[PDB]
């Protein structure tokens, strides 16, 4: 992008002379004699002629890496190894060497981590080619030393250079390395997560929507890998990212946004009662800004309906279901709280309490006094909800409820039998 | 026209660039790891069965 | 002048279908390069 | 005698909080025109989906034309997309009032 | 000022009359608050604020008149009380 196209060009405009650093006793003759013909390989490349294009330049890049461990003449030495290094695709042949093996792999490793961000951007496109094919990169190659690595936080600080110039470069490897679950869900990773969390809230620049769009696409590789979800949920700015993208004026970022927290499927029950804040809020606002994809909308407005089923999921109506509308009764909202309880007899009572004088005739036979109990404090809590509505009760079998097993062996369905009379009494007279 | 068509021709070019393909580019990366996630857990499976059927060998 | 922009549209719609493919294309391949990893594993427990 | 006192208190409080309210709400008087005149324009105004931006054409004065560019500059700036609107001016036999 | 080309090919949600059905909501909710304030006397997202505050203060007054007029019938009571 244009941070590795600026990294590019700052590493190519400075030319480094390795005759006069190997004449000064700093490398060698023949590493000269390589650099010099590394043009001729790369002719060959373009000529079909992999023996002289990459087989040994790929060692003899390593060794010039290695060898000039200054940044100066590593500018040079990586603007010059840059093709081999870009890409698999690109200089396949030289690549297809260098990725070939763990060993191989491993062994640009020794070349990573050097000179300015300039080279760093090549630096960390080889990491990252490293670390995409998991075997390629083992933990020792390179986990670990991605980790012990502070230069990527180093080039992520480095703010002189310009507004993203390690951030897009640091985004950009994020990502492919998300094709390896292990890159991903690696604590090196993790560690910047948490770093990053203050970026993550304010995308005011128009640089820094792009730097929200990074942070978008950290987002999803993010909920590719599990242990990188827990780390988001450890990460802070969560319901900063939301109202962050409740006001975005690029719809391709909310579109993201949306699109994980879709992908946090999974519960994350502080995020998730965040959205049900911003379900009635920034749910409602973006079906009501609906804008760009069509697809997006669609995506948006499945969203939504995921985010109203898992909202009150606890405190649905299931229990109410299968406490009085079952038959056999249980754990119950109504009885939870005299609220809850009102809002269920406000569906109970239409024609003289109907479902409530079917709840009624139910506990009224019921040979399980637990089940009797249950239904016996939900009818006591609908009476006590409504005076007239106690005198309804009574009138129904819910006082037949209660006369059965008033005073019974049992304790639990005596006392709800006599709560249910007692409330009935109570909403008879004022 | 002069500087109304060329700039109104090179929002043209930005929007063909940039909104076409990255989203397009964002969407193909996403589910091509889907896939191979899905995939590969699919095979864990199968690899779990296979070791049964050796350790019952 | 609009027609552009017309062909600006087009193209995109182009890429959009060219990322659906892709992406049903990246799928089929999986399944069978998993298929053939998987083989591979039982080889090797075998051995 | 407590309840009057209560019923007193809260509208005094509920007063005191609407002058405010009140000022606020001058404010959105025009607020609230400005909002329903750019609804009322964007209604108007139709949108283009292959250049992505909304079109709008009215009648303009020629000579006043060349000053819209100014707002549509700080728009832009505002807005601080590099997409930039372009406003052209289209001769045809109908009579501009 | 441009002819209202999209409204003339529909009313209904013409092309970005949703939101100016939004924004006619959000005026409704305006001159509400403004009959309100006028009722009062006052010097006369945001829109959410506006309504929100409308609300409280029309849950206010209605919270002033119950009691007011619970007021009244404690009063009667005592009063009959008081002449028993």
């Amino acid at each position: 992008m244009d941070h590795a196209e600026l990294t590019t060009e700052q590493v190519l405009k400075r030319d480094i002379p390795w005759e006069t650093y190997m004449t000064t006793k700093l490398i060698s003759g023949t590493g000269l004699q390589l650099l010099r013909r590394y043009d001729n390989r790369s002719e060959s490349h373009r000529a079909q002629l992999l023996d002289d294009d990459g087989p040994s330049y790929v060692r003899v890049f390593v060794s010039i890496l290695r060898d000039i461990y200054k940044e100066e003449t590593v500018e040079y030495v990586l603007a010059l190894i840059d093709e081999m290094l870009t890409a698999n695709p690109k200089r396949a042949r030289l690549f297809h060497d260098k990725s070939l093996a763990s060993e191989d792999t491993y062994e640009p490793f020794l070349r990573l981590l050097w000179k300015g961000n300039w080279f760093i951007q090549e630096k960390s496109c080889k990491i990252l080619a490293s670390i995409v094919s998991a075997r390629p990169k083992p933990q020792d190659r390179i986990d670990d030393v991605l980790k012990l690595l502070v230069e990527w936080l180093c080039a992520q600080l480095k703010k002189p250079s310009h507004p993203s110039r390690g951030v897009p470069v640091a985004i950009n490897c994020l990502a492919a390395l998300l094709k390896e679950p292990m890159v991903r869900s690696s604590f090196v990773q993790a560690d910047g997560v948490k770093l990053l969390t203050p970026l993550i809230s304010p995308a005011s620049t128009q640089q820094s929507i792009q730097l929200l769009y990074e942070t978008c696409l950290c987002v999803w590789l993010l909920s590719y890998y599990e242990p990188a979800v827990e780390y988001l949920a450890t990460t802070r700015t969560l319901p900063r990212l939301i109202d962050v993208v409740k006001s975005s004026t690029k719809e391709k970022v909310v579109r993201v946004v949306v699109l994980i927290l879709r992908n946090l499927l999974p519960k994350g029950n502080f995020a998730a009662q965040m959205i049900d804040l911003g379900l009635p809020q920034v749910v409602q606002s973006l079906k009501a800004q609906a804008w760009s994809d069509e697809d997006l909308l669609e995506g948006l407005n499945q969203l939504e309906e995921g985010l109203k089923d898992n909202i009150k999921r606890l405190s649905s109506f299931d229990k109410y279901k299968q406490e009085v509308l079952l038959g056999h009764l249980d754990w119950s909202p109504m009885h939870k709280d005299p609220l809850f309880w009102r809002d269920n007899i406000t569906n109970f009572e239409e024609n003289d309490f109907q479902i409530l004088r079917v709840l009624l005739t139910i506990l009224d036979t019921s040979s399980d006094p637990r089940a009797l109990a249950v239904a016996c404090f939900d009818l006591s809590q609908f009476i006590q909800y409504h005076p007239a509505g106690r005198v309804i009760v009574t009138d129904l079998k819910a006082k037949e409820r209660v006369m059965k097993l008033m005073n019974h062996e049992n304790t639990e369905v005596t006392k709800s039998a006599l709560l249910c009379i007692q409330r009935l009494f109570l909403g008879a007279k004022y | 026209n002069d500087a109304d068509v060329s700039k109104q021709i090179q929002q043209m070019v930005r929007f063909i660039r940039q909104e076409a393909e990255e989203k397009a580019n964002e969407i193909s990366v996403s589910a091509e790891e889907e896939f191979n996630i899905e995939k590969l857990q699919l095979v864990e499976a199968e690899k779990k069965k296979i070791r049964q059927e050796y350790e019952r060998k | 002048g609009i027609q552009q922009l017309l062909a600006a549209e087009q193209e995109a719609q182009h890429i959009v279908a060219a990322a659906r493919n892709a992406k049903m294309a990246r799928l089929r391949q999986a399944k069978e390069e998993a298929e053939r990893e998987i083989a591979e594993h039982r080889a090797q427990v075998e051995r | 005698s407590e309840l009057k006192t209560t019923l007193d208190a809260g509208l005094l409080h509920r007063g005191n909080l609407l002058q405010t309210i009140g000022d606020q709400f001058e404010q959105w008087n025009l607020l609230v025109k400005r909002e329903k005149s750019i609804y009322h324009t964007l209604n108007m105004l139709s949108l283009d989906v292959t250049k992505k931006c909304l079109v709008g054409e009215g009648w303009s004065p020629v000579f006043a034309t060349k000053q819209i560019q100014d707002a549509l500059e700080r728009a832009a700036f505002d807005s601080n997309s590099q997409v930039g609107a372009i406003f052209q001016v289209l001769h045809t036999k109908e009579s501009p009032p | 000022q441009f002819k209202d080309l999209n409204s003339e090919k529909s009313p209904f949600q013409r092309t970005y009359a949703a939101q100016i059905k939004k924004c006619a909501e959000m005026a409704r909710k305006l001159r509400f608050f403004k009959e309100q304030m006028l009722k009062a006397g006052i010097l006369s997202d945001l829109e959410v604020k506006l309504g929100d505050l409308e609300a409280e203060l029309v849950e206010i007054n209605a919270n002033g008149d119950k009691l007011q007029r619970a007021h009244s019938e404690l009063v009667e009571y005592k009063l009959v009380l008081q002449k028993a």
